[PDB]
């Protein structure tokens, strides 16, 4: 719970690797999605389970996880990384966002 | 209105693989019985047949056969994963390896919910295990919400090793709480899933309130409604029913033991969520129901560590274990003392300030010891050395006696001497005396065992008036090989540990054993 | 298939109850878990509960007791929400969801439009 | 039914000696831990000592770790403390709380649900 | 643990409203916490430890929460003979340290 | 013509620090003993005075003190090296750790030759431990060359844990061979060392033919000629004298034990290497020697983790181990039961195919326990709890007796009865009654042993004629407490390990012990 | 004074099965470990098998390992050697040679002392 | 181990002279070997073991050395009774091999 | 015994860094002492123990050992680095030197 | 301090018996062990012996025993070899050296010049 994130702000240009953490309160077992929002929109689904990747998303987008601490890779970027990317969760009843980090 | 039915599945006890009628092994695969592939097989059929089902656990899947031993939890949490299970209790033998093998292995791993609502944490171990267990959940099913609340025995310090920072509360008061927020949630429907027993099952559905249905374990007991299909005589009927005091129906389920059955209840609830009507009749898995293979495939990649693993040093010996039937059978024999000292060094627990352990006594009979074991390998000892000793897949049980009725016992075991039977006793914890001329029923003239109630050991004699904790094997405990009384005079019943585990643990820490006969059985 | 409109520009002064809607095509309506988010300008975003067409049976978040209520039409499709009681602070974004997964991987997919508040 | 009574505290001079005793009936006094907890003049709680429920485990807290003793005698149904380098910090009220009862595992970490009226003990 | 400050000193209520007392810890005491009340010059009292147990004898309208290292006693409907000091433990480590108290 | 001086050392069993005058721990620093940095000074003055000189030692400087128990073989190596040591032999206590605890620490940091030429290695043991010891080397000293050969006890397999592939040949005919070498190389002064014993050296300096001088050890006796300056009675005349079967005279010489002595032998010889005067005495390091600071830093450097580990927990116990002087000096207490397990648990062998163990028994008196253990410090036992219950210096010894000398102590031990005198007896691996209405000296009924010549162990009667192989403390060997008949009616002494060490052990490995008074002494 | 006679030597068809046995008298028999050792028609010596002091540890070559078997009597002072499938390369003498003793430690990786005169064996 | 090569196969001698025969080892034997002399058409005879010592009644002109891999035997002064053939063993490894021979 | 050397044939150019291997058939104590020998002329002593420099090397020679493998370090070459470099043990008593490498 | 002169130039076909020399000045002679070296072309390096002015007491290698002596003078400072029943392949440098170290140190430090024979 209370899943908070590193990086609010973080600024790189397009052709490096960036990185987003998501760190929880408690135990919550790979039960983590992480969305982006582009601004003035409804999000999008990029990663479900914290390791499997929505089809139709670019090899580019990684994940891991497998406890406590979760991390969002990015890699090869390209003018439409440029958003906010959130993380929530569902493993107990109550389900808590993140704050959000952009990018 | 609405309707589900509920799979469950208890004490499977570790029988990963396919089975005999006895649950032992089989070797016969046209009758043989059980696995997880098959069980993977009826649920599947079941899920897409109906739309409303939950599965579920109520605890004792780690002790018992050899897939503990190697692995110690991580083909449970993997099979468990790969069958969807949607929720599990906790039970006593979760314990046996400690906390620190439960957390890693289980509660992280797995991808599905683990319950207990009498369990509290004290001390440092409060940061630790925090957020890693719940006392209830909230699960959709179908098109509704269901809640689920559990709970665990309270004899689990005393048929484990927990630690001494958790606690166990009675069930009924740290029951009814949750069930009350529950209700206070806009929840109407609820299941209680937990290990304690029959009996306590059924005063949870007359003294708890709220509780619609009641779910349940650890006492291995046989529910059919109709004919049997096979060995086990039923107990009751199936959706058995009590009376509440708050004036309502609430059904009680158990599917016997091992993988041999598996539960379907179905139910019809109706708007406020209260039960109407319940039936149903467990299944048995017989041969006519076939295996999935991506399951078998799974197996065999793993079986290859556990034969690996039985042809390896476990310890050593530099005497000669005379685990005949002219000895064994006859006198005292070193076997016998070497397994009951294993069997004590497995039930060491707490101490209560005020006794040093709570049991100190062994009992085994001579019909469970078949072969030898000769020292001229090297001085070597295998897990197939153990096996061929102990040819059954048994238990070592713990249970209370009066001091009558083990007098009853050391008196029949000695009513017919000279003819190789197997109701010679060995001993650990006891010093007996016989005098084989007097007449059956009165050749034991001296029996003393030893102090618990002290913080010095020391041997004294037997009261024929008070009570007395002692192991023994399943195969005595149900009455095998002409002792009833012990069946019938026995004040409970707590099963325990695979023998040859037992066995293997003691002397893969001793590292070196030379037992001997030292006179816990004479003769004047 | 698609998500679509929820409502204009309400503005609600304080002290009304406002009524929403979250209307969808291009599925059966009567098989999936619908929820309802807001985001808050100068926090993150927030839950509030679900609600099943085909009877319903909600579910909310111990926040929004007698603050909030789910309601389902069905018949044209459609799932209402109701603020009583509203407050200043309670300008914010408001989302439709649905809820999609087979065993244990599930995440919202079909995102509603915004609706401001 | 459960009632704790202290009784022993006075006024004393910088570095004398006193001894509290609490009795106790309405239960059986050999199964609960205790515990002595003081507050002082018109401020908050705080944890002095205990005593294991048979006298074998007495541990004891920072200040008192040196110049107080925690004793009990389960024949008579009472308790005992013993202090002896009293400072002019030692002005309070003493309590004398029970302990909650754990099945099987340890007495440690636990909380106070039986208390005692309390004495008055002046050092000045 | 160690510290256990009671963030509330005194609140002003009457009978009928809803009270909120805070219990704010200092690393981490897990579940194991308790709350007690003592009147003006009167022994205390235990209602609540465990974090959300209720001890045998107290009215409903007492209720506990919180987990980790915030925790909060809640009374609604106020009474007239609810107006005591509160005090808040922890027994995580082992100086077994309380509160410092908020009158109401 | 030539003169050179000889200086030996023996037995030093780890006393590495200054020790008081019996050798034990030394507390009042003004009247103490001994010590690696005096031995260094006195050393380095004869070393100045005189051009030809040798430093030797003679083995056994391992077991004993709490240096051993820490670092295990490298301070000796390190002390060994400081102190400019000229050569080396082995002993039977250099393969107690085995020789993988030999190899790595002594043998290959050493930078001074070690010597056997009894020592054969077969099977894969002859690839690892070629080139690591000799059979004899030669020295320049002076100006003149000298030949040394080395020799080692026959019965270290009985006496420690060597291997099973290391062979230990008769001294003589390993011993003559060399010597006739060392002769045809155009060398005619020789000198033997080895770890074998008194009268195996005398037998060496008659049979062997070449040897000029011996220089041995492992008796631990005292040879002074005039008046002896301390509390030792010397058994002989300084350079003991033999007559050679090949008409010759040949001294032997040995400086007791620990390190409260050094020896002193100046020799003349001819043009063609023959022994023509011998005259010297041993040295006795009083305080009047002072100390050399270079060495106390790095002692005192290297102590730390002595004390560091003396508070550390070595297992746990669950029980109160009753040390006191009412229990272990008037009935059976289970301290001593405990402590007779460690000593057996030490004295584990070989088997030799016809017995399981040559030695099967203990035998411990009461006066030897001062302090109990209690349990209720989270059940923790640490080496000072330990030295509280023997705080001696001493050792377990083995020797061997008859049947009737036993008889002979079981009886002593019991004829005063009721003054909590220290001569009771406790036992391992026998089974004692006793019967105190009787006329002293004939107060025991009944005794068994345990069975050795046999695959099964049994205890059977004892037969007042045959050789019993047994542990007992070394202050009872010596005669202590009255027990005089063990130092007359024995037909062999070894010595052995250090008692808290052996405890040590024992409890490091069981890591929990119950031990329990379970009948090996009665009353009838 | 030692002597090894071996007798029990023939002719054999291939698939025949021979027992050969080893006398002894001059010394302890039951302390020496055994082996027989066969040389082959104007060739090398080679190692065929052994036996303990006892008869409890007994190890084989490669090649009889399935078709020979060793064995001894003490209190008769002998020893036997049995061979089942007689082929055409068990055409060879065969000795019958005591071992050295070890005092203390295993009786494995020997060398031989005293051996014996031989028999003669022809599979044809 | 193993393989024991005997490297000389042959050598033409005369009483009095001095002959050296060699035993090469194939991995390490260390120290332990022994060297067997059988004459024509009768039982082998031990000469030397642990690859310096010598055997109890064998004359003084035979003398082994070296160690390791390679071994030596040497005979001065030839005698009548000296000329048989010559083994050399090994008893590191465990099948007991011989060496081919070697006649003199 | 038998001293044997590595680097029968070895040949660099000033300014970078060399080695020179000694392995020994069996185990000498750190009892070997490198040596020099300037072509048509007598050796002269390098390192002594295996470690320890002789009074007047330059710090650019340095030392190993302690068992059966020792090895010597040149670095910071100069045009006075290029001759034999023998290797001799003095352990038991018949001493033997090794082949001797050329730089 | 100086290792001197041993010898020129000396043929000595097969057959006869060569007496080298090893003169020293700069020290005491009568307190150092002397060795004598050879280094035959095609191979390595070889050791023969140990000779201790003040009585000598010698050891050669178990390879010259009756093929070599060492002799010693001092009254003039000087150490003699010998060669006896020279062979063809003796062709090599005969070298002269000082033994020199404490404790453990040894080593050779004042080398002989060379005498090619
Ligand atoms: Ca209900
Ligand atoms: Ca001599
Ligand atoms: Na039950
Ligand atoms: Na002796
Ligand atoms: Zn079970
Ligand atoms: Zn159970
Ligand atoms: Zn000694
Ligand atoms: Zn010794």
């Amino acid at each position: 719970i209370q899943m908070t994130q590193s990086p609010s702000s973080m600024s790189a240009s397009v052709g490096d690797r960036v990185t987003i953490t998501c760190k929880a309160s408690q135990n919550v077992r790979t039960a983590v999605v992480w969305y982006q929002q582009k601004p003035g929109k409804a999000p999008k689904a990029l990663i479900y389970l914290a390791s499997n990747r929505h089809t139709g998303v670019p090899d580019r987008f990684s994940g891991s996880g497998s406890g406590t601490d979760f991390t969002l890779t990015i890699s090869s970027l390209q003018p439409e990384d440029f958003a906010t990317y959130f993380c929530l969760q569902h493993w107990n009843y109550p389900y808590t966002f993140g704050q959000g980090t952009k990018l | 209105a609405w309707e589900l039915t509920i799979l469950h599945t208890n004490d499977v006890h570790s029988r990963l693989e396919q089975t005999s009628e006895d649950s032992s092994k089989c070797v016969n695969a046209s009758r043989c019985m059980g696995g997880v592939a098959r069980l993977f097989t009826k649920v599947q059929q079941i899920r897409r047949a109906e739309p409303n089902v939950l599965l579920l656990d109520a605890g004792d899947q780690y002790q018992g056969t050899i897939w503990f031993t190697v692995y110690k939890g991580a083909e449970v949490a993997h099979f468990m994963n790969a069958l969807r299970y949607d929720a599990m209790a906790l039970g006593n033998h979760e314990f046996d390896n400690g906390v620190e093998g439960l957390i890693e292995p289980l509660l992280k791993e797995a991808k599905f919910p683990i319950l207990s609502a009498n369990i509290k944490a004290k001390g440092p171990l409060a940061s630790q295990i925090s957020g890693l267990y719940l006392p209830y959940k909230v699960l959709p099913v179908g098109d509704e919400v269901v809640g689920i609340v559990g709970y665990t025995s309270k004899e689990t310090p005393f048929l484990s090793n927990p630690g001494t920072n958790l606690v166990f509360e009675d069930e009924i008061t740290a029951l009814q709480p949750e069930v009350d927020k529950l209700k206070t949630l806009n929840v109407n429907k609820i299941i209680a899933l937990g290990h304690s027993g029959f009996e306590m099952d059924k005063l949870i559905a007359q003294k708890v309130r709220g509780v619609d249905v009641v779910v349940g374990g650890h006492s291995n007991t046989f529910l059919y409604t109709g004919n049997p299909p096979s060995k086990e005589v039923p107990a009751g009927k199936y959706p058995f029913i009590v009376t509440s005091d708050d004036g309502r129906k609430v059904p009680v389920v158990q599917a016997y033991a091992f993988g041999k059955y598996l539960g379907y209840l179905k139910i019809e609830f109706d708007e406020r969520g209260n039960v109407i009507s319940s039936h149903g009749n467990p299944i048995l898995l017989n041969s006519s129901i076939p295996e999935d293979p991506s399951i078998k495939a799974d197996i065999n990649k793993w079986r290859i560590k556990l034969d690996n693993y039985s042809t390896q040093e476990l310890g050593k010996t530099i005497v000669y274990l005379d685990g005949s039937s002219q000895s064994c059978r006859f006198r005292e024999c070193n076997m016998g003392n070497l397994i009951c000292d294993a069997m004590i060094n497995n039930n060491l627990r707490h101490t209560d300030e005020m006794f040093w352990n709570h049991v100190s006594m062994c009992i085994l009979n001579g019909g469970g010891i078949r072969s030898p074991i000769d020292e001229r390998n090297n001085g070597t000892i295998t897990w197939e050395n153990l096996a061929a000793v102990l040819p059954f897949g048994g238990t070592f049980d713990l249970v209370q006696l009066k001091g009558s009725t083990l007098k009853k016992a050391f008196e029949h075991s000695v009513h017919r001497y000279g003819q190789s039977t197997g109701e010679f006793l060995q001993v650990g914890g006891i010093h007996v005396v016989y005098d084989l001329s007097r007449k059956p029923g009165d050749r034991v003239v001296k029996l003393d065992v030893l102090c618990t109630k002290c913080r010095v050991p020391s041997y004294d004699p037997l009261k024929m008036d008070e009570v007395y904790k002692v192991i023994l094997p399943n195969f005595l405990a149900n009455g095998g090989d002409g002792f009833q009384m012990i069946k019938d005079e026995l004040l409970r019943h707590d099963s325990g540990d695979q023998d040859i585990n037992v066995v293997s643990t003691y002397i893969s820490k001793m590292k070196v054993i030379y037992p001997a006969v030292e006179g816990r059985i004479k003769f004047s | 298939q698609v998500q679509l409109v929820q409502s204009g520009a309400e503005v609600k002064k304080p002290g009304a109850s406002v009524k929403l809607s979250c209307k969808a095509s291009g599925y059966t309506f009567t098989s999936y878990w619908i929820h309802w988010v807001r985001q808050a300008p100068g926090q993150g975003l927030e839950w509030i509960g679900m609600i099943h067409p085909n009877s319903g049976s909600t579910y909310y978040n111990e926040k929004f007791k007698g603050r909030a209520t789910l309601t389902v039409d069905k018949s044209t499709s459609t799932a209402y929400m109701e603020l009583s009681s509203l407050r200043s602070e309670d300008t914010a974004v408001y989302y439709c969801a649905r809820y999609y997964g087979s065993d244990y991987e599930w995440y919202f997919d079909v995102w509603g439009q915004g609706t401001t508040v | 039914q459960v009632q704790l009574v202290e009784s022993g505290g006075g006024l004393v001079k910088p570095g004398g000696s006193l001894r509290l005793s609490c009795a106790a009936s309405g239960f059986t006094f050999s199964k609960y831990a205790m515990s002595w907890i003081r507050q002082a003049p018109g401020k908050g709680l705080e944890w002095v000592a205990e005593i294991s429920s048979g006298g074998g485990y007495i541990n004891y807290a920072d200040s008192v770790k040196g110049r107080f003793t925690i004793s009990r005698d389960n024949a008579k149904n009472s308790l005992y403390l013993q202090m002896n380098s009293l400072r002019a910090e030692d002005t309070a009220v003493y309590y004398c709380a029970r302990a909650i009862y754990y099945y099987g595992s340890s007495y440690n970490y636990y909380a106070m649900d039986y208390w005692g009226q309390g004495t008055t003990v002046t050092v000045s | 643990d160690i510290q256990m400050t009671q963030s509330p000193s005194s609140l002003s209520a009457s009978v009928g409203d809803r009270v909120t007392i805070t219990c704010r810890a200092s690393q981490d005491v897990g579940t194991a916490e308790a709350w007690y009340q003592q009147k003006p010059g009167k022994a205390p009292k235990l209602l609540i430890y465990w974090a959300s147990t209720r001890h045998t004898g107290v009215p409903s309208r007492f209720s506990g929460s919180g987990s980790g290292t915030d925790f909060t006693l809640t009374i609604s409907s106020l009474q007239p003979e609810d107006f005591a000091t509160y005090y808040c433990q922890q027994y995580s480590s082992y100086p077994l340290t309380f509160g410092q108290g908020t009158k109401l």
